[PDB]
């Protein structure tokens, strides 16, 4: 109740839970800290931990919209990065198997804003928001939990649109045949180094990336015991 | 009644 | 062999008796002989005079029925000093330690002067023996008081080997001479002198009770009573000749006990008649010959293993009852005769005694089956069989040991009804001395004749039969018997024949101009049930027709009618356990479902026929790549689906059967994964279009498959067949498998363990699945009861919420172990027998130290060889070396299809693995405490649900039982295929995703099949969870905690259970109703 900020620095951001018949003031608590990174796409972001189930960008647009109104702060959310509620996208197999078409914690995500003016505004609102739970828990905000994305996720058993799938397959492969075409031309184009060394490429080879990994992946019989005087001399030595 | 067995989390039943 | 030999030595010293107790008993009965010396003699007495001697005494003479009456008891009675001797196993010093206790047999030889040459007629010798026993008991009793030993000694009468004609005195000690710790009981046998009566007159064919019918049982008792020391001398010689006599004896003794074989009487009903002495006498004869050419089959130089092997081999293949018998000379090479006496016979020409008289015909076949069945393991070299042959008791539970069990309550059970008593008849008293022996024969013969080929072996057990009675009483007293019949009720146990158990019609002798004897008995036996029928082939034969039922087998009806008609019209036959088991199997919603037998697979075949029609269409369709082969891999295709397929019952989870499509090998497949399936989808797209155009009656749609981790683009085509069946098609490409290997190689070292798991699921679905369905399908034909028992096994798992984590394949492999490896038991031929044996195996399975490996082959190639066997063993040791406690892997299931052993048992949480074993252990414990009955079986299949930390109740909007094809219903597929979903049960998909989110913290479970285990409406399902110990308690907060928690201190957090419930509640939406924590 009294806790407002955590010693390691993650601010508590309590939420009020929905009212349901199955669940007859239960709260959900988020933990957040300002994120620092030289990476541009990660710049102007805020660490979040312990997210509610299926928290899409629309959810935070509601929450930040709530915070803006009460505290008259101008804050706008761009996007939510690294949101994997079930770990589907942790590994990019397309990058693993090949380079074409893919040049590339848990229960946490990065929450990106428009500008540094929004983030310092939102953080200060977040601190005051944390203080409320100690004093006035009643005014605590409520997590709706229901969004258009949630309804699509709930509808697991939905046949896919054949028309949409047909277009997606066509566009995907059409790009692939282009990328495959250029790759095969590049390998079989008489590559020569700045110092004139001509790379050897076998027929049917398609990708230079393939050649590299093949490299990464990858006299005694003719030596004879009896030819020289010392050899038989050694043999005569051991014979006696 | 029912068949109820205490859940084991150390593989102690074995 | 060396391993087996050392295993023998270990067993012997464990069961070796402690020599200290031998001195303790030797001290006692040595003094007991002195007490016998004190006992005075007696004068000649008539029955009137001895009666006066015993009217007031506490002792009562145990006269054998028929008791002597004054008219026929003209011969007088007298007592004289016997010649005491010690006989039995203790005399041969071949005994062992028995926790229940052993018995020492001391023989008393009635002096020859006390008999006439014709005292073996009309129980003349027996009644003399009875008073001789009675007179000794009186004097022994008073002398026991004089010596002050009566304080810790209890005396009672008993029947030797449960032989009513041979009462004996048993001495046992209750808690210096006190031998209670020794666990021994002195048995006093009053034997006759050798050659008092001409043995020729006592031959089995001869008769000795005037009324002519022969008296094999009565003749054996008197002749055997006169031949005790002679066999001891015979045995005493042999153990000198072969050094391994006593060793070969004990191995036989342990083997017999495990199979529940004893020397006690069998015509009464108890399984036995073959004991150590019969094992010893038999094996002695083989050392002297045994072949048709009278050649030695056993040599004195043989060791214990060889001596045991020969006798087990001998009993297995040579027949002693119907065709062929042995003769030997105890006092002459033993030779095998081809002629048989139609009864188990081991003749002794020297003594004119058949040693197998106590051995029943019905028991003999079971004894033969066990020996031959064991001879196969003895010859086995791939697998060690020492424990099964010797260290496994199969007699603990009859229902495990016998496929079917019926209990029959005879009428008027304080004396049996006059009609049944009248049926006994005088020719049968002379033949069968006791009505119990007669009644057992009666029920056997009708049951054998009625069932015929439907069964393999039958055992009739007389429940509650006693053999010991107080000295104050002349004969045993049963509470229901009233001194009339020594039993409570008769139980009929069978070993059924699955091949012909469920035949609708019982064929009989063919029709003829003149009524033949075989046909005549057929008509008389079945009465009105008899009929003469013609068939398509044109044959005219007498046969009776029965009706199949989904609740009970044909075996229940036939025995009920047969027993009532012949034995007694008032008998009550009931076997409710099998009926309850049958009912638990979901009843399909097909025509004539109730009348369908549990062994019928017509529903599965009809599904296959529908697949065949589609199977033709897809070939004739023209595609860029010629279709290579379509391999159906669905559960129904192997007859393992929990509920049988039903047309249009699309609410069933198993409605859509997976099917593998494979095209001709091409070099044009995409080299990157994501393009590859998208190319596969393109092939499926064209297939759908042409199918829609050419065959409009077929309906189709596409779906998202995500079983393989991180492969989010595999798309499957679902085909709705006009017959009303669903099929799911997925494309297989040869380039597919190498690409996964490519991913593993290039993956980071930390990520490689994750990628190989992704491959593991892929081969489980695509590659190994093909081999799995193929072999199980073919094997299933030989094992008739496999398709039912597996389904109940999965049904049992679903009730306790275990199917969600256990892959269906793993359940199948666990459930086939009793069939491919039935030892030490037989192949199950009953629904109850198969299911409980699976329970027995799981209860005793030490999966941490013992691997499970199965030979998926038909009953006696593809059998695992020594190299393959050892290879799989090394895999288990290597894995357990890395995972000794077994957290990562618990169940190690391997075979020819799965040499790695981890394919179908990976990813199972340890709690579910322990829960599975914990349930099996407790279930077996309940069985031991309380016998199989209606109350117990209900407990087996009902979930406690209290151990779970929190429980969530869910209800579906509509009842799914009807749409699941389960008879307590759709007739066509919806016009809009979106309307399939509204009649679906998504709770399993809810749990799986919730498992992924809360994998580090929670373990959620639910019932896969709601139509079966969701009540009458099949609409109620329950989600049950578990909080791991680490997150159950408070933790210091860290970014990698990966759990939904709430603060308590500035550096402490605790699990936020109430927030989790709200996430669970809203996820189910209106489905969730209540929360229990």
């Amino acid at each position: 109740e009294d806790i407002s900020a955590m010693k390691n620095g993650f601010i508590v951001v309590p939420f009020k839970l929905p009212d349901h018949k199955a669940l007859p003031a239960s709260l959900h608590f988020m933990f957040a800290k300002r994120h620092q990174s030289s990476n541009s796409n990660e710049s102007d972001c805020l660490f979040l931990v312990n997210l509610p189930l299926l928290s899409n960008i629309e959810h935070m647009k509601k929450f930040v919209g709530q915070l803006c109104g009460k505290y008259d702060t101008v804050s706008h959310v761009e996007e939510l990065l690294y949101n994997d509620e079930f770990g589907l996208h942790e590994v990019d197999l397309s990058a693993l198997t090949s380079d074409l078409m893919s040049s590339t914690p848990r229960n946490t995500a990065l929450l990106k804003f428009v500008d540094a003016a929004s983030i310092n505004n939102c953080w200060n609102a977040l601190k005051k928001y944390s203080n409320l739970h100690a004093k006035h828990p009643n005014e605590l905000f409520e997590w709706t939990y229901t969004t258009p994305s949630f309804t699509t996720f709930v509808n697991f058993y939905k046949p896919l649109d054949i028309d949409y799938l047909k277009e997606d397959i066509h566009t995907h492969m059409a790009i692939f045949e282009q990328r495959e075409a250029q790759a095969q031309e590049d390998v079989q184009s008489s590559i020569v180094d700045e110092d004139g060394f001509t790379l050897v490429v076998g027929k049917n080879t398609k990708s230079l990336n393939s050649i590299r990994k093949k490299i990464l992946n990858k006299i005694d019989k003719k030596a004879k015991k009896d030819f020289y005087r010392f050899q038989v001399r050694e043999r005569k030595k051991q014979e006696i | 009644l029912s068949l109820s067995a205490g859940f084991d989390w150390t593989a102690s039943i074995l | 062999s060396n391993i087996f030999k050392l295993q023998i030595d270990e067993l012997l010293e464990q069961v070796k008796l402690k020599q200290k107790h031998v001195l303790k008993v030797e001290k006692f009965l040595h003094k007991l002989y002195d007490i016998l010396q004190e006992i005075p003699d007696w004068e000649e007495k008539s029955l009137a005079e001895v009666d006066s001697f015993f009217k007031n005494k506490i002792v009562s003479v145990p006269f054998v029925d028929p008791k002597p009456i004054p008219q026929n008891t003209n011969y007088k009675f007298n007592y004289k000093k016997p010649d005491i001797s010690l006989i039995g196993s203790f005399a041969l010093k071949a005994g062992i330690y028995q926790p229940n206790g052993s018995s020492i047999d001391t023989l008393l030889t009635m002096p020859k002067e006390l008999f006439e040459k014709k005292d073996f007629l009309n129980f003349r010798c027996l009644h003399k023996r009875s008073v001789y026993l009675a007179y000794l008991t009186h004097h022994l009793l008073i002398l026991l008081k004089k010596d002050k030993l009566d304080s810790f000694l209890q005396l009672e009468y008993s029947y030797f080997d449960n032989d009513p004609l041979l009462p004996i005195l048993r001495i046992s000690c209750s808690k210096d001479y006190n031998f209670y710790k020794t666990r021994f009981s002195i048995n006093l046998l009053i034997g006759f002198p050798y050659k008092v009566f001409e043995p020729k007159k006592l031959l089995p064919n001869r008769n000795c009770i005037r009324i002519l019918p022969a008296t094999p049982l009565y003749n054996f008792s008197v002749l055997s009573s006169s031949t005790h020391e002679n066999y001891l001398k015979y045995l005493y010689k042999t153990k000198k000749q072969t050094e391994s006599f006593v060793e070969a004896t004990v191995l036989g003794r342990l083997w017999l006990q495990q199979r529940g074989f004893s020397s006690n009487m069998s015509h009464s009903g108890s399984l036995g008649g073959f004991g150590t002495f019969e094992f010893t006498i038999l094996m002695a004869a083989l050392l002297n010959g045994g072949g048709i050419n009278s050649n030695k089959i056993l040599l004195h130089g043989f060791s214990s293993y060889q001596l045991f092997k020969g006798v087990i081999k001998y009993l297995a293949t040579m027949d002693l009852c119907h065709d062929g018998h042995l003769q030997f000379h105890s006092n002459p090479a033993s030779k095998y005769i081809d002629e048989g006496f139609q009864t188990p016979t081991l003749f002794d020409k020297s003594t004119k005694v058949n040693i197998l008289t106590k051995m029943t015909v019905s028991s003999y076949q079971i004894l033969k089956e066990y020996a031959g069945e064991t001879l196969r393991m003895l010859n086995n070299v791939v697998q060690d069989q020492f424990s099964n042959i010797f260290l496994t008791n199969i007699s603990r539970f009859d229902n495990l040991k016998y496929d079917l069990c019926y209990d029959v309550q005879l009428p008027l059970g304080n004396n049996l009804e006059t009609s049944l008593a009248a049926t006994f008849g005088s020719m049968e008293r002379v033949k069968f001395i006791t009505l119990e022996n007669f009644l057992a024969h009666k029920i056997t013969n009708v049951a054998r004749y009625a069932l015929g080929d439907r069964i393999k072996y039958i055992q009739i057990e007389m429940v509650g039969q006693k053999s010991d009675f107080p000295i104050t009483k002349r004969k045993v007293y049963s509470n229901t018997g009233g001194n009339h019949f020594n039993f409570d009720f008769v139980r009929v146990k069978l070993i059924v024949n699955p091949s012909e158990c469920d035949k609708l019609v019982t064929k009989g002798p063919a029709h003829s101009e003149t009524m033949s004897t075989e046909a005549a008995v057929f008509k008389n036996f079945w009465g009105i049930k008899s009929s003469l029928r013609r068939f398509k082939d044109g044959s005219i034969t007498h046969c009776c027709v029965w009706s199949t039922s989904s609740s009970e087998p044909i075996i229940s009806s036939i025995v009920n009618f047969a027993l009532q008609k012949h034995v007694s019209k008032k008998a009550q036959i009931s076997n409710e356990t099998i009926k309850k088991f049958h009912n638990f199997l979901p009843l399909p919603n097909l025509p004539s479902s109730a009348k369908t037998s549990v062994l019928n697979l017509s529903s599965f075949f009809n599904l296959k026929k529908s697949f065949d029609d589609l199977y033709k269409i897809i070939f004739q369709m023209k595609l860029p790549l010629s279709v290579k082969s379509i391999l159906p891999v669905g559960s129904a295709f192997r007859y393992t689906s929990l509920c049988q397929p039903v047309p249009f019952a699309y609410s069933d989870p198993d409605f859509f059967q997976d099917v593998i499509l494979e095209f001709e090998t091409s070099p044009k497949w995409p080299d990157e994964i994501t393009s590859l399936e998208k190319a596969k989808t393109a092939f499926l797209l064209k297939i759908q279009e042409e199918l829609s155009a050419n065959s409009s009656t077929y309906r189709s749609f596409f779906s998202r498959d995500e079983s393989i981790p991180y492969n989010l683009e595999i798309v499957t085509l679902n085909i709705l067949t006009p017959e009303g069946y669903g099929f799911k098609f997925r494309v297989l490409t040869e380039r597919d498998e190498i690409l996964y290997l490519r991913a593993i190689a290039n993956a980071r070292n930390e990520l490689k363990p994750e990628l190989e798991a992704t491959f593991l699921k892929f081969t489980a679905k695509y590659l190994a699945s093909v081999r799995h369905t193929r072999t199980l399908e073919n094997i299933s034909h030989s094992y008739q009861f496999y398709s039912p028992v597996v389904r109940l096994f999965k049904r049992w798992l679903d009730t306790h919420l275990l199917l969600g984590h256990i892959t269906d394949e793993l359940a199948e492999l666990i459930a086939i172990k009793p069939f491919v490896d039935p030892a030490p038991y037989f192949i199950p031929g009953s629904l109850e027998n198969g299911f409980l044996k699976v329970l027995k195996f799981i209860s005793q399975w030490n999966w941490k130290d013992d691997p499970l490996i199965l030979d998926l082959v038909k009953p006696e190639s593809e059998r695992l060889t020594l190299a393959q066997y050892k290879g799989i063993q090394m895999n288990f040791t290597n894995l357990r070396n890395s995972d000794p406690n077994g957290t990562h892997l618990q169940f190690f299931v391997a075979s020819k299809n799965d040499p790695s052993g981890i394919l179908y048992s990976s990813g199972i949480p340890l709690p579910i693995a322990t829960r599975l074993t914990a349930l099996a252990k407790v279930a077996v414990n309940l069985l031991q405490t309380h016998g199989l009955n209606q109350q117990t079986i209900n407990l087996l299949f009902t979930p406690g649900l209290k151990d779970y930390d929190f429980v969530v109740d869910l209800r579906t909007p509509i009842g799914l039982k009807s749409s699941c094809g389960i008879l307590s219903a759709p007739s066509n597929f919806p016009e809009n295929l979106n309307d399939l979903s509204e009649k679906m049960d998504p709770t399993y998909q809810l749990v799986k995703y919730l498992n992924l989110k809360y994998k580090n913290s929670l373990i959620l479970s639910s019932r896969k099949y709601i139509g079966v285990n969701g009540g009458e409406k099949g609409d109620k399902n329950v989600i049950t969870g578990l909080i791991k110990p680490l997150f159950k308690g408070a933790h210091k907060f860290r970014v990698n905690l990966d759990c939904n928690v709430k603060p308590v201190d500035d550096e402490n957090v605790i699990l936020n259970k109430e927030a989790i419930f709200h996430e669970i509640a809203a996820f189910g939406n209106d489905m969730v109703i209540n929360f229990e924590t």
